[PDB]
C-alpha cells in the first residue's frame, strides 16, 4: 500500500521547536511525487545520496517536518549552532539522514501559521536572588521543555514565559523567550528525511 | 561702586565667557569664534577658517544647531527645531556637503525627525521619525527602514519615551553606534499600559478651546514601560528586503519581574556590555555580549555576568555606573562602592567575578575620564578632603601606587572644581575650572602633561566686576554626632560678622545632592547678598552626595525626614553663630528644594519665618516610578505604603499658621505636575491657613522662558524683601 505524505501538507504546518514526525513501516513511497509539489532550495544528505533516497529500500522512513523561514537556512546546519539546535530542533545523524529547504508552491492550498517562531531563551532559574541560570539544552529528536509554553507560535517578538518547574522536573523557575519571524508570501517549509535497513520482514521500497 | 543688582541678573549684564570646543580628531578641535566654525591645532594653537558664516545666510531658515561627520565630509544642518521635554525635540534637517561646498537636494531627512545621529566614523547617518529608525550609508541615497512597529506614545524605536528620557539615559535617544559603525544597536519602549497624566494647555489668546495634553507616565506603583534591545548590521542592509535585527534578551533574572534596560556599552566592535535593573533597584547586572555570525546571534555568556547590588540602598548614585572597557575588551574599570561605602574605581575581568579595587580611601571618584594602555583619568574629590572639590588625576596601570593630580597645584586658589574634555586617544586635554575664581580654560598635552596655552580667562568679566561690590563666599563644615558635613553661605560685601544679618536658606537635598561646592556662579543669590544684604546659606546634610554611602543612603526608604531634620538643624546652628538676625530666617527651594521647604515650613519648629517653593513634591505617589521608587521602594502594605502616607506636605497644613508661604507652579509641568502643588493649597484651603500662591499659564518646570524667568525671580524678590521688612 501506498505512503500517505498527506499529514505533512494538511492542516497548518508546525512550528520547528513543535515539529511533527511521519514514521513509515510497510509502505510504499513515490518521493519524486512529494517533491514536486516544493520549490526545493537545499537537498543535504548525510550517509545517503539525494538519488537513493528516492529509490531505496528501508525498514522505516521517518520525517520530521515543520515550516521554517530560508533565510535561517545557515542555522540548522550541522555543528553551527545556534539557537534552533539549542531549543528548537537538532538534526540526527544516528541514522542516513537528508534535510530539505523547501517553498510550498503557489497553487498548492496550505493554510500558514500567522508568522514563524522559534525558541531564542530557555533557562532554570534558582537562587536567593533568583539568579543561578542554567540553560536548558535539548537532545536531537526531543521537544524543548518551553515548547508547551505556547506550541502554535509568538503573537509578539521577545515573547517572555514564566513557569514554576516541579519538584520532579529539577524545580526552581522556567524562563522561555520565543522570537517572530513574519510570514512570507509562499510557505517555506523544512523537512528532514530518515531510514534504516532492518533485517526484519517488513520494507518501505518505491513503487513500481 | 555698584551692586549685583536683580536687573544685572535678569539682563545677565556681567556675562561668564566659556570655551566650548569639539574634538573632531587626536589632535585637533571645533569652535565658534564670532558665529564662523574655527578649526583649531591643539599642539600649536592656530586656526583655520572651517565654515565661514556668511555660507547659510542664503539658506532661508535660522539654524539652530550643527553637526559635522567624522570624516569632516558633510555638515548636518539643524533647523524648525521645537522642543519637547527636558532633552527630546523635533527639527527639520538638511545634510551639506563640505568639498562641494553645495547643499544636497535628494533623499531628506524628513520634517519633525525625532534624533539624528552620524555613525562615530565615516559619515552613516541613523535617525528615527515616526517613532520609527531610518540609516543612510550615503547622504545622497535613500534610507532603509530598520522597524515599522513604531507608533506615537505606544511603541519607541530607538527614541526613549518620557520616564526613560528624564530617570534613566538623560537623553531622547536610544541609539548606540558600534565603534567602527558595523552594528546599531538600539533599545524599543512600549508604553502600552502606562497610564497618562493629562492637563490643560492653553497656547495662544486666538485658541478658543484649550488643548489636553497626554503623556504616558508611570506615577509611584503604576504600570511600567517595558523595554527590549536589538541589534542591527546596517552593512549588510537590503534595499529589497526588510532589515532584520537581532534581539539580544534581559538575563533571566531580569525577566522574572519588572525591570529596566539603565545602560549600554560597546566594548569591542563585536561586544556590547548591557546593564539591567531591577524594579527594586538595589539589585542589577551586567551582561557582556559577542556577536556570533556562524549562529546568527548576540551570545551573552552567562559566565560573564556580573552582579552588582546594595545592601544599605540603590546601585549607583542614580544609576548603576558605565564600565570603561580596555581596548581588547576583555578587562574594564568601573565606578563601585566598596566595603566601606565609598566609591571608587574597580578592575574587572570580563569572565571574573571578583574585581580588584585600584583606589581606595574616605572620598570619592567621580568619574572615569579616559583609559589608555599606560593611564587612567579620573576626577575626584580627594584633594584637602573636600567633598565639594573636583580635580584630575591619572592613575598608573602598571602600578596602582603611582597617582598623579593633574589640576590641584595649576592654581590651587583660584581653581578648585575641575572638569576635563579629551581629545581621540587622550593625546591632550581640555581644563575647565569653575571656581571658586572666576572660570579659567586651558589646554594641555598629555605625553608630559605641559600646559601649552590659556583658551579663556575671563579677564573681560573681571574688569567689569571690580567696580561692582561683589559679595564673598563662605565654604566650611559643622559637626553633627562626630561626623562633617559641609555648608556654604553667600555673604554680602564688606561682610561685618557684628552685624545682625537676615539668612535664606537655599535648599535642595535631594539623594546624592550638592549645594555646598567650590563652583563660581553669578545667580539670584548674588543679587540678595549683594544688594539687599541677605546671607544666603546651602547644606549639605544626610541623603547628600560624594561622602561615602552611609550619609547618602541615610535617607533610604524613608524620604521627607533625616533630608528634612538637617535643614533645620542646620538652620539652628547658623542662628547660634552671632551674625544671623534669628526673626529673619527664610528658606527656598525648587522641585525636590521645593518639598524640602514646604515639610521644613510645616514642621513647627519655629525658627523660619516664611519660605518659598517652587514646583514642589508634594506626596511621593504623585511622582514618577523609577525616581521614587528607586529610594521608596512600592507603595504597597507589604513594601513601603507607611513611609509613603507619612511623608506627604498635606499632612502638615496645620502648621503653616506659623509661618507666610509662598507657593508657585507651572500649569504645564509635565515632570512635577501642578496636581502636585494644588493638592498643597487645597489641604491649605481646608485647614484655614492664608498664604501666597502664583500660577504660571504654560510654564514647565524650568519656568525658564525670557519673560516668565524674569517675573518669578522679581516676584520671589518682592516676597523676600518684604518678609525681611527690607524698603
Ligand atoms: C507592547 O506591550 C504590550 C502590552 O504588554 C503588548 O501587547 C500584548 O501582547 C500580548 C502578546 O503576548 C497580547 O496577547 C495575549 O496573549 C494571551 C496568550 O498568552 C491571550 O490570552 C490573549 O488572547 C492575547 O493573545 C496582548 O493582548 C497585548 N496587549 C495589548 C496589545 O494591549 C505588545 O505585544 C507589545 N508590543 C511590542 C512591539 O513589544
Ligand atoms: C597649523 O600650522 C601648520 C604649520 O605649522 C599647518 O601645516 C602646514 O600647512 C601648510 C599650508 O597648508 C603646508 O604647506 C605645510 O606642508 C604644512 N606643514 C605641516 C608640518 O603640517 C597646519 O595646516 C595649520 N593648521 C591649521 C588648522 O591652521
Ligand atoms: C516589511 O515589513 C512591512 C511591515 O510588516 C511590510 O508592510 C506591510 O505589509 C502588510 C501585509 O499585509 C500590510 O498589511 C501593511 O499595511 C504593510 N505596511 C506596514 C507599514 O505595515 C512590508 O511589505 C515588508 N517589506 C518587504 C520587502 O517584505
Ligand atoms: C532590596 O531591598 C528590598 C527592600 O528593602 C529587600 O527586600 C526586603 O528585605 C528585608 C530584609 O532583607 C526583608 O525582611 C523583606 O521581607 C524584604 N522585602 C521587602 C518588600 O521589604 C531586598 O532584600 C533587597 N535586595 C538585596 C539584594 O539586598
Ligand atoms: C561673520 O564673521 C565676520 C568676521 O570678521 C564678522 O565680522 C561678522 O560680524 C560675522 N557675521 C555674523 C552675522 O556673525
Ligand atoms: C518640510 O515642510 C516644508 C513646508 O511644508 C516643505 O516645503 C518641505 O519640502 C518639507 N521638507 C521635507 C524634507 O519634506
Ligand atoms: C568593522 O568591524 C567589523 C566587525 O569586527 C568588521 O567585520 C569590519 O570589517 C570593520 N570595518 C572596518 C571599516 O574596519
Amino acid at each position: 500500500t501506498e505512503c500517505d505524505f498527506s499529514p505533512m501538507l494538511t492542516g497548518v504546518a508546525p512550528q520547528v521547536y513543535n515539529f511533527k514526525r511521519l514514521v513509515f513501516s510497510n509502505c510504499n513511497y513515490n518521493l519524486t511525487k512529494l517533491l514536486s509539489l516544493f520549490a526545493v532550495d537545499e537537498f543535504s544528505c548525510n550517509g545517503i545520496s539525494p538519488d537513493s533516497i528516492a529509490r531505496g529500500c528501508y525498514s522505516t522512513l521517518t520525517v520530521d517536518y515543520f515550516a521554517y523561514p530560508l533565510s535561517m537556512k545557515s542555522y540548522i546546519r550541522p555543528g553551527s549552532a545556534g539557537n534552533i539546535p539549542l531549543y528548537n530542533y537538532k538534526q540526527s545523524f544516528a541514522n542516513p539522514t537528508c534535510r530539505v529547504m523547501a517553498s510550498v508552491l503557489a497553487n498548492v492550498t496550505i493554510t500558514k501559521p500567522h508568522a514563524y517562531g522559534y525558541i531564542s531563551k530557555c533557562s532554570r532559574l534558582t537562587g536567593a536572588n533568583q539568579d543561578v541560570e542554567t540553560p536548558l539544552y535539548i537532545n536531537p529528536g526531543e521537544y524543548s521543555i518551553c515548547r508547551d509554553f505556547s506550541p502554535g507560535g509568538f503573537s509578539e517578538d521577545g515573547q517572555v514565559f514564566k513557569r514554576t518547574l516541579t519538584q520532579f522536573e529539577g524545580g526552581g523557575l522556567l524562563i522561555g523567550v520565543g522570537t517572530r519571524v513574519p510570514m512570507t508570501d509562499n510557505l517555506q517549509m523544512s523537512f528532514i528525511i530518515s531510514v534504516q535497513y532492518g533485517t526484519g520482514t517488513d520494507s518501505v521500497c518505491p513503487m513500481l | 561702586r555698584k551692586t549685583y543688582t536683580l536687573t544685572d541678573y535678569l539682563k545677565n549684564t556681567y556675562r561668564l565667557k566659556l570655551y566650548s570646543l569639539r574634538w573632531i580628531s587626536d589632535h585637533e578641535y571645533l569652535y565658534k569664534q564670532e558665529n564662523n566654525i574655527l578649526v583649531f591645532n591643539a599642539e600649536y594653537g592656530n586656526s583655520s577658517v572651517f565654515l565661514e558664516n556668511s555660507t547659510f545666510d542664503e539658506f532661508g531658515h535660522s539654524i539652530n544647531d550643527y553637526s559635522i561627520s567624522p570624516d569632516g565630509q558633510f555638515i548636518l544642518l539643524e533647523y524648525n527645531y521645537v522642543k519637547q521635554w527636558r532633552h527630546s525635540y523635533t527639527a527639520s534637517y538638511d545634510i551639506y556637503d563640505l568639498n562641494k561646498r553645495q547643499l544636497i537636494t535628494e533623499e531628506r531627512i524628513p520634517n519633525n525627525t525625532q534624533w539624528v545621529t552620524w555613525s562615530p566614523v565615516g559619515h552613516k547617518l541613523a535617525y528615527v521619525w515616526n517613532n520609527d529608525i531610518y540609516v543612510k550609508i550615503e547622504p545622497n541615497l535613500p534610507s532603509y527602514r530598520i522597524t515599522w512597529t513604531g507608533k506615537e506614545d505606544i511603541i519607541y524605536n530607538g527614541i526613549t519615551d518620557w520616564v526613560y528620557e528624564e530617570e534613566v539615559f538623560s537623553a531622547y535617544s536610544a541609539l548606540w553606534w558600534s565603534p567602527n559603525g558595523t552594528f546599531l544597536a538600539y533599545a524599543q519602549f512600549n508604553d502600552t499600559e502606562v497610564p497618562l497624566i493629562e492637563y490643560s494647555f492653553y497656547s495662544d489668546e486666538s485658541l478658543q478651546y484649550p488643548k489636553t495634553v497626554r503623556v504616558p507616565y508611570p506615577k509611584a506603583g503604576a504600570v511600567n514601560p517595558t523595554v527590549k534591545f536589538f541589534v542591527v548590521n546596517t552593512d549588510s542592509l537590503s534595499s529589497v528586503t526588510n532589515a532584520t535585527s537581532i534581539q539580544i534578551t534581559a538575563p533571566a533574572s531580569m525577566l522574572i519581574g519588572d525591570h529596566y534596560l539603565c545602560d549600554v556599552t560597546w566594548a569591542t566592535q563585536e561586544r556590547i556590555s548591557l546593564q539591567w535593573l531591577r524594579r527594586i533597584q538595589n539589585y542589577s547586572v551586567m551582561d557582556i555580549c559577542d556577536y556570533d555570525e556562524s549562529s546568527g546571534r548576540w551570545n551573552c555568556l552567562v559566565a560573564r555576568q556580573h552582579i552588582e547590588m546594595s545592601t544599605t540602598g540603590w546601585v549607583g548614585r542614580f544609576r548603576p555606573s558605565e564600565p570603561h572597557f580596555t581596548l581588547d575588551g576583555n578587562s574594564f574599570y568601573k565606578i563601585i562602592s566598596n566595603e566601606e561605602g565609598y566609591r571608587h574605581i574597580c578592575y574587572f575581568q570580563i569572565d571574573k567575578k571578583d574585581c580588584t579595587f585600584i583606589t581606595k580611601g574616605t572620598w570619592e571618584v567621580i568619574g572615569i575620564e579616559a583609559l589608555t594602555s599606560d593611564y587612567l583619568y579620573y576626577i575626584s574629590n580627594e584633594y584637602k578632603g573636600m567633598p565639594g572639590g573636583r580635580n584630575l588625576y591619572k592613575i598608573q596601570l602598571s602600578d596602582y601606587t603611582k597617582v598623579t593630580c593633574l589640576s590641584c597645584e595649576l592654581n590651587p586658589e583660584r581653581c578648585q572644581y575641575y572638569s576635563v574634555s579629551f581629545s581621540k586617544e587622550a593625546k591632550y586635554y581640555q581644563l575647565r575650572c569653575s571656581g571658586p575664581g572666576l572660570p579659567l580654560y586651558t589646554l594641555h598635552s598629555s605625553v608630559n602633561d605641559k600646559g601649552l596655552r590659556v583658551l579663556e580667562d575671563n579677564s573681560a568679566l573681571d574688569k567689569m566686576l571690580q567696580n561692582v561690590q561683589m559679595p564673598s563666599k563662605k565654604l566650611d563644615f559643622i559637626i553633627l554626632n562626630e561626623t562633617k558635613f559641609w555648608y556654604q553661605m553667600i555673604l554680602p560685601p564688606h561682610f561685618d560678622k557684628s552685624k545682625k544679618y537676615p539668612l535664606l536658606l537655599d535648599v535642595y537635598a535631594g539623594p546624592c545632592s550638592q549645594k555646598a561646592d567650590t563652583v563660581f556662579r553669578l545667580n539670584w543669590a548674588t543679587y540678595l547678598a549683594s544688594t539687599e544684604n541677605i546671607i544666603v546659606a546651602s547644606f549639605d546634610g544626610r541623603g547628600s552626595g560624594y561622602q561615602g554611602d552611609k550619609i547618602m543612603h541615610a535617607i533610604n526608604r524613608r524620604l521627607g525626614t533625616f533630608e528634612v531634620e538637617d535643614q533645620i538643624e542646620a538652620a539652628r546652628q547658623f542662628s547660634k553663630m552671632g551674625f544671623v538676625d534669628n526673626k529673619r530666617i527664610a528658606i527656598w527651594g525648587w522641585s525636590y528644594g521645593g518639598y524640602v521647604t514646604s515639610m521644613v515650613l510645616g514642621s513647627g519648629s519655629g525658627v523660619f519665618k516664611c519660605g518659598i517653593a517652587v514646583a514642589p513634591v508634594s506626596r511621593w505617589e504623585y511622582y514618577d516610578s523609577v525616581y521614587t521608587e528607586r529610594y521608596m521602594g512600592l507603595p504597597t502594605p507589604e513594601d513601603n505604603l507607611d513611609h509613603y502616607r507619612n511623608s506627604t506636605v498635606m499632612s502638615r497644613a496645620e502648621n503653616f499658621k506659623q509661618v507666610e508661604y509662598l507657593l508657585i507652579h507651572g500649569t504645564a509641568d509635565d515632570n512635577v505636575h501642578f496636581q502636585q502643588s494644588a493638592q498643597i493649597s487645597k489641604a491649605l484651603v481646608d485647614v484655614g491657613v492664608d498664604f501666597q500662591a502664583m500660577w504660571y499659564t504654560d510654564e514647565d518646570h524650568g519656568i525658564a522662558s525670557s519673560t516668565a524667568h524674569q517675573h518669578i525671580y522679581t516676584h520671589m524678590s518682592h516676597f523676600i524683601k518684604q518678609c525681611f521688612s527690607l524698603p
